[PDB]
């Protein structure tokens, strides 16, 4: 789609006003680039909260996955976008989604030490014993990283 | 001095002869080039890191080198880019006047001492340090027409059999190969490697062992056993030389005894060193040579020598190989010289005709015909002495000086003719009296013109270098003109002119000349009558003068300013930019469409399209390309419709339809050594370790704000590349250690297969060339291919990459920029219509002051150049105005009479501005220098009117009005003679529409219009100036 | 070290000589490559 | 000396050269400084 590509670009660039116009004209909210990222992926990666909300109001797939199994919740949790994590979960994001590596949003939040996001994820039922392809849990990550605060939250 | 040489005509001839011989010698020795060196000296450091991403390059190469660029003299600034093709370029730009050799050796020496700090792979590739220059003399293309050779085949042939002989050709300063010589390519197969429990590590180890030079020693070497009868070198292992030998490299001997050879796990071929560029010439595989002219060389002789050498090579070319010349400046340069020599000859003919029309004897017509060539020849001698070249700028400088030179000849001879006709004196006595009337003014004129033009040589930077070419050329010609007017032409007048009877003004002649003389004598009385009436009512004309001044200023402010006019140089470019992540094959499809358009819809104008996939000035990569369009000769492209600007406009609109690609055509700048030099060049700087993402955010903030001022800023855009998706793979150290797999085997296996690895060198038909291992294409295309690569653990088991790695998509930069050692982002833009670049720069600085903490900025390139040149202009104008006034004050022994001359300035300028505006030209360098020569010649006209009038008042006691009327009466004929000759002489430049007509138009239009109004207005306004000024100051 | 004259001419002397172009005032260039691995390239420049 | 010749053979020739200057030209030659293994063609054993 022509407008699908302009929406991918506007969602990445945080151009709220342009996304508004594009939603009116019916730009494909399920458009995806060569790596499988939707506008929701891009808005979650770059932290554009308002655009994440507009996209979800316009029928975007909250649990879309890229060619390696990663969802917008993975990206928002990994890069510390707390408000986006909450919005995604309120709109049905899979809190225990596993990418091709077995890595969950909790793994990624723990790895970067995003304590608030870890608690939001756990509040929404994140599986604290989930293991990735190497057998590691969010707790293993906190011990290896030496994050004592995080290790106490993961009991 | 005139009286000295009037009595010594042989001495005067001797001086003329010496001048002509020096000039003849200079014409033979003088370098010839399209343009001289203009840009400040720049040195570029270039390095390659095969398989490296932009951040790896930046953080292991670029930062290290930058941190060592200390203790170098005369550095203005430093800039760099590190990109995802594994390349870094660092450019150090030095003050104008810096010795470029010293700058480069100082850079090279600091680099040498940083080499131990760089990665081994980069030390192996090496790091080149070169003087930067965008000026090519020509580009020789090499193509294969019978489809028997790839571009790699062609590049190797050029490297092995052409490049060196071209580099040795007379006048060639540098030769750059568009491609590489062959490399031995080992294309690995992961399935076969795993079948035999081998990895790229084993391949590399075997190649290094079995393709090597091994030192041995000597038989009977010293110290020997006495009685030894023979001494001979021992030759041991030497480098391999063929694909056959590489395939037989032994990798493993199996238990059953069977042998695993390199050809059992890899395809082996001679290929290119890299595959990022695909070059096509009208759809056919191509390579080529970019040739630069050597310092002091003759561009015309060098091009001829290059062609002669290529002819000698022709009998040895393989079948299908053809030479093409998609870019060659020397045809243009040859036309320029021809056109300029034409202008000077025609100018001398026109003076001959005007001299005969008015003076009606051939003996007088011969005196300028001698004097003007002598002056021009002497000017070449001075040019040589100053170390200048014959180039576009110096040549047009002499054209712009023609009026001044022609005028010195007309003025000297015409005045003697008048004196003879008005007093009946013999030629010798007449020349003595005539020179006594004008010699002081000629000297004052020389000083005044020097005050006008010399300060123009003291602008700094690139614009100053351009202005200096015109300044030295014009001042030199003007200075020789006055010397010749004081030495030679008086001697020629006294010895060559025939007497004229007192009162004889030719009115008694018959036929055309008798009628002409009566007509002109009557017209002179009509002229002096009009000036009488003008002088009876001066206040009205002072009002009209202020009107002219206001109209000048108004027309000046509205006249768009540029540097040098675009030219139909027979070539232009087409940018092809596809979305991020677009692959090479996709770019190739677009380039094919582009090539197909020019060869179909523009087949009567286009000779060739040189399509280069993978190269882009804004950044390299698979998603970018250029199409260099070479046109047929101007003689086959008649009319504006078939010129670059029209072709370009048509192409750009035609390509607007292309989907998922930005494709547009544009003309080249006049001076390719410089960029467009239009707009501004801004650097956003990370001053506090903010990092790439925060800098991008700050950039976007600035770009968005700039977009809110379309009235002031236009096309404010980043010059670099946007972040793109990249494949992040994490190796799990614990899992690697648990399985007994070393990290070095993992990273070598990954890098060698997917990025490629330069192993060592081999010798191909007597030439040393590189050996590269890399995965065959089909095993390194997609993430699923990662898991097909196995690494052998310590216990012998083969372990797939999937077992000890994980991956995810992320964004990163394909091109990281730095400025003076700090992260940066370059931003280009231009002032909106009607606004000055200075005003646009002011706003940019205001917007930049509101960016987040830690973000700074700087001006670079043209913008750095414009700020410094602008800071000098006020003081250079002041010095010119002050010195002009002082010279006139000394000439006239008066603090006030100078004003009557200096008031002439607007009279020429108004007509130059009118002609430029009407014709739709710009306030460019040729227009500006022409304004100075028009002002100069009008000031000369006024100087002689005022001189005559003042001398009549001082010596003959005549009244103010009486002397003014007698002065303008006497000066009418010579003023009209020069103006008629000079205006007709520049006419061909105005109407020219051929090659180089952009510069010819810019020289002629302003000069012709300025000469028209300067002539018409000055003969009426100068008497007003003198009368009004004398009345005010008694 | 250890390289013969032909090897050192192909891997050193010719590589250097190929880059000795476009030097100002160069009159001629002479070189030898010998069996000790030694290379000497001498560039002679115009008077002055 | 020819290809392959040794330092010892070169010394025999240098002895004959030195001998000539020290006997036949002893009225004209003050000194001879002769070097085996160094000459206009290199440092081979067959040069002096
Ligand atoms: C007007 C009075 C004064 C007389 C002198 C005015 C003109 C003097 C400057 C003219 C330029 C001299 O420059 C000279 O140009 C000629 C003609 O293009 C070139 O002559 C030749 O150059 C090459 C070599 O074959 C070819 O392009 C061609 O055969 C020809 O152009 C010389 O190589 C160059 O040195
Ligand atoms: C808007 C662009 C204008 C560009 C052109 C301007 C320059 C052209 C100058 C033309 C000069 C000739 O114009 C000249 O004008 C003056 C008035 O000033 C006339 O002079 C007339 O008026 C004056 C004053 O009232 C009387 O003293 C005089 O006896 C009478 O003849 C001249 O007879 C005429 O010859
Ligand atoms: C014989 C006739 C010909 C003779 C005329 C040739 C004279 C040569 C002129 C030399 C020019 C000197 O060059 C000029 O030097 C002055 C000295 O303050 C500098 O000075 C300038 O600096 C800055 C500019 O913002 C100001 O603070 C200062 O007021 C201004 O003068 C100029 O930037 C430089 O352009
Ligand atoms: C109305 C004013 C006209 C100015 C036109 C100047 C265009 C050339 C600009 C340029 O290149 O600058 C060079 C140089 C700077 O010193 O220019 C000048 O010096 C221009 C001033 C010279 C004229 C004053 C003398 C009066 C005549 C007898
Ligand atoms: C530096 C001053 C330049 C002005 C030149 C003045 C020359 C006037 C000479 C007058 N004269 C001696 C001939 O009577
Ligand atoms: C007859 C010689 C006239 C040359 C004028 C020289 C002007 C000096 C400029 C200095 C270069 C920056
Ligand atoms: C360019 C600077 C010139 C300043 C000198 C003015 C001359 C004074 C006029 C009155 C003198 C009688
Ligand atoms: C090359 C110029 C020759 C000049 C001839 C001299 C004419 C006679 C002067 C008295
Ligand atoms: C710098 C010019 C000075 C001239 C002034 C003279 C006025 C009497
Ligand atoms: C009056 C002396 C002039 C001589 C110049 C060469
Ligand atoms: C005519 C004198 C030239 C001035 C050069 C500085
Ligand atoms: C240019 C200033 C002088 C004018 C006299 C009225």
């Amino acid at each position: 789609s022509d407008l699908g590509k302009k929406l991918l670009e506007a969602a990445r660039a945080g151009r709220d006003d342009e996304v508004r116009i594009l939603m009116a004209n019916g730009a494909d909210v399920n458009a995806a680039d060569v790596v499988g990222w939707t506008p929701l992926h891009l808005a979650a990666y770059w932290g554009h909260l308002e655009i994440v909300e507009v996209l979800l109001k316009n029928g975007a797939d909250v649990n879309a996955y890229d060619t390696l199994g990663s969802t917008p919740l993975h990206l928002a949790a990994h890069f510390g976008h707390l408000e986006i994590v909450e919005v995604l979960l309120k709109n049905g994001a899979d809190v225990n989604a596993k990418d091709d590596n077995g890595i969950t949003p909790l793994h990624l939040a723990a790895n970067r030490g995003h304590l608030e996001i870890v608690e939001v994820l756990l509040k929404y039922g994140a599986d604290v014993n989930a293991q990735d392809k190497f057998g590691k849990t969010a707790f293993d990550i906190s011990i290896n990283n030496g994050n004592e605060d995080l290790a106490e939250i993961l009991q | 001095m005139p009286n000295f040489f009037i009595d010594r005509p042989i001495f005067a001839w001797v001086i003329a002869i010496i001048i002509m011989l020096a000039g003849g010698l200079a014409i033979l020795k003088l370098p010839v080039a399209q343009y001289p060196t203009i840009a400040p000296p720049a040195v570029t450091i270039s390095a390659s890191y095969p398989g490296a991403d932009a951040k790896t390059v930046q953080d292991t190469v670029t930062q290290v080198i930058e941190q060592n660029m200390n203790g170098i003299d005369n550095l203005m600034y430093m800039s760099s880019n590190s990109d995802s093709t594994g390349t870094v370029q660092i450019t150090l730009t030095f003050e104008s006047g810096t010795d470029a050799d010293i700058a480069q050796v100082q850079v090279q020496n600091k680099l040498q001492l940083a080499m131990p700090l760089l990665p081994q792979e980069v030390q192996q590739q090496g790091v080149s340090v070169e003087k930067s220059s965008s000026s090519f003399l020509m580009v020789v293309g090499v193509i294969n027409t019978d489809g028997t050779m790839t571009q790699e085949d062609i590049s190797d042939y050029v490297a092995a059999n052409m490049k060196d002989a071209i580099s040795r050709t007379s006048g060639v300063g540098d030769v750059q190969l568009f491609g590489s010589q062959y490399a031995m390519r080992i294309w690995m197969n992961p399935n076969e490697l795993n079948k035999f429990q081998l990895t790229p590590v084993d391949v590399i180890t075997a190649i290094k062992a079995q393709n090597a030079q091994v030192a041995a020693g000597q038989l009977g070497g010293t110290p020997p056993v006495k009685g030894q009868q023979l001494n001979a070198s021992i030759i041991a292992q030497t480098r391999l030389t063929s694909t056959e030998e590489f395939g037989k490299i032994l990798l493993k001997v199996n238990q059953d005894g069977s042998r695993v050879l390199l050809r059992d796990v890899a395809k082996i071929e001679l290929g290119g060193e890299n595959y990022d560029i695909i070059a096509e010439f009208n759809g056919q595989p191509a390579s080529g040579l970019g040739i630069k002219l050597a310092t002091g060389a003759n561009a015309l002789d060098t091009a001829a020598a290059i062609r002669a050498e290529l002819a000698k090579m022709e009998p040895f070319f393989p079948s299908g190989l053809k030479i093409v010349y998609p870019y060659d400046t020397t045809p243009f340069v040859k036309i320029s010289i021809h056109e300029v020599v034409k202008t000077l000859v025609e100018a001398i003919i026109l003076v001959f005709l005007v001299m005969y029309l008015f003076l009606q004897n051939f003996r007088a017509t011969l005196i300028p015909t001698i004097a003007v060539p002598v002056v021009l020849l002497g000017t070449f001698a001075v040019l040589a002495a100053f170390g200048f070249s014959i180039n576009t700028l110096t040549m047009f400088g002499m054209v712009l000086a023609i009026g001044l030179l022609v005028d010195d000849a007309i003025v000297v001879v015409e005045n003697v003719e008048r004196v003879m006709a008005e007093e009946g004196l013999p030629p010798k006595e007449a020349t003595r009296k005539s020179m006594g009337q004008i010699q002081g003014a000629l000297v004052g004129i020389a000083m005044v013109l020097s005050a006008v033009f010399v300060p123009m040589a003291f602008f700094g930077g690139s614009t100053g270098a351009i202005y200096r070419q015109f300044s030295i050329t014009i001042v030199s010609a003007m200075a020789l003109s006055v010397l010749v007017a004081l030495i030679l032409t008086p001697a020629l007048c006294a010895t060559m002119l025939k007497p004229i009877a007192k009162g004889d003004h030719g009115e008694g002649k018959k036929g055309f000349f008798g009628w002409f003389n009566r007509m002109f004598e009557k017209s002179t009385h009509h002229y002096t009558d009009s000036v009488g009436g003008i002088l009876r009512s001066t206040g009205r004309y002072l009002v009209l003068y202020l009107i002219i001044v206001v109209g000048m200023a108004y027309l000046f402010v509205r006249l768009p300013s540029s540097f040098l006019p675009d030219e139909d140089q027979g070539v232009f470019m087409t940018m092809v930019q596809l979305p991020a992540g677009a692959t090479q094959e996709r770019t190739q499809k677009v380039l094919n469409e582009v090539t197909h358009y020019y060869l179909t819809k523009e087949k009567n104008n286009v000779e060739s399209v040189f399509a280069v996939n993978g190269f882009g000035f804004a950044g390299r990569g698979q998603n970018t390309g250029i199409a260099f369009v070479s046109l047929k000769d101007w003689a086959d492209r008649p009319g504006e419709e078939n010129k670059v600007e029209a072709i370009t406009m048509r192409a750009t609109r035609a390509f607007s339809q292309i989907k998922d690609a930005m494709v547009f055509a544009f003309n080249l700048p006049a001076i390719v050594e410089l960029g467009t030099a239009t707009g501004f060049d801004f650097e956003l700087i990370d001053q506090a370790g903010l990092g790439h993402e925060k800098l991008t955010q700050a950039r976007n903030q600035l770009l968005a704000e700039a977009a809110k001022h379309p009235d002031m800023l236009t096309s404010v855009r980043p010059n670099g590349l946007e972040d793109t998706p990249q494949f992040k793979i994490d190796i799990d150290q614990e899992k690697a250690q648990a399985l007994g797999v070393s990290i070095n085997d993992i990273n070598t296996t990954l890098g060698a297969a997917w990025g490629g690895s330069y192993v060592n060198d081999f010798i191909d038909r007597g030439r040393v060339k590189k050996v590269y291992v890399m995965s065959e294409a089909k095993y390194r295309m997609l993430p699923d291919d990662i898991g097909d690569w196995y690494v052998r653990a310590a216990d012998g088991q083969m372990v797939p990459f999937s077992a000890f790695s994980s991956s995810r998509w992320e964004y990163g930069s394909p091109r990281l920029e730095r400025y003076n050692g700090l992260p940066s982002m370059e931003i280009l833009g231009q002032a909106a219509p009607g606004k000055s670049t200075g005003e646009a720069m002011e706003l940019m600085e205001q917007l930049a002051s509101k960016l987040p903490t830690g973000v700074g900025y700087d001006w670079t390139g043209m913008s750095y150049q414009e700020r410094l040149s602008g800071n000098q202009a006020p003081s250079l104008y002041a010095i010119s105005l002050i010195v002009v006034f002082l010279c006139l004050a000394a000439l006239y022994e008066s603090w006030s009479i100078p004003f009557s001359v200096m008031l002439v300035v607007p009279l020429g300028v108004i007509g130059a501005l009118l002609a430029a505006t009407f014709r739709g030209l710009t306030n460019d360098v040729y227009f500006q220098v022409g304004l100075l020569t028009t002002i100069g010649l009008s000031a000369k006209n006024a100087i002689l009117i005022v001189e005559f009038a003042k001398d009549l008042m001082d010596k003959e006691g005549k009244g103010l009005i009486e002397a003014t009327l007698d002065a303008v009466r006497m000066r009418l004929r010579p003023i009209l003679m020069t103006s008629l000759a000079f205006i007709l002489g520049v006419m061909p430049l105005v109407i020219s529409t051929g090659a180089g007509s952009g510069a010819q138009n810019a020289v002629g239009t302003g000069v012709m219009g300025g000469m028209v109004t300067a002539t018409v207005l000055a003969i009426f306004f100068v008497p007003v100036f003198f009368v009004v000024v004398r009345r005010r100051f008694s």
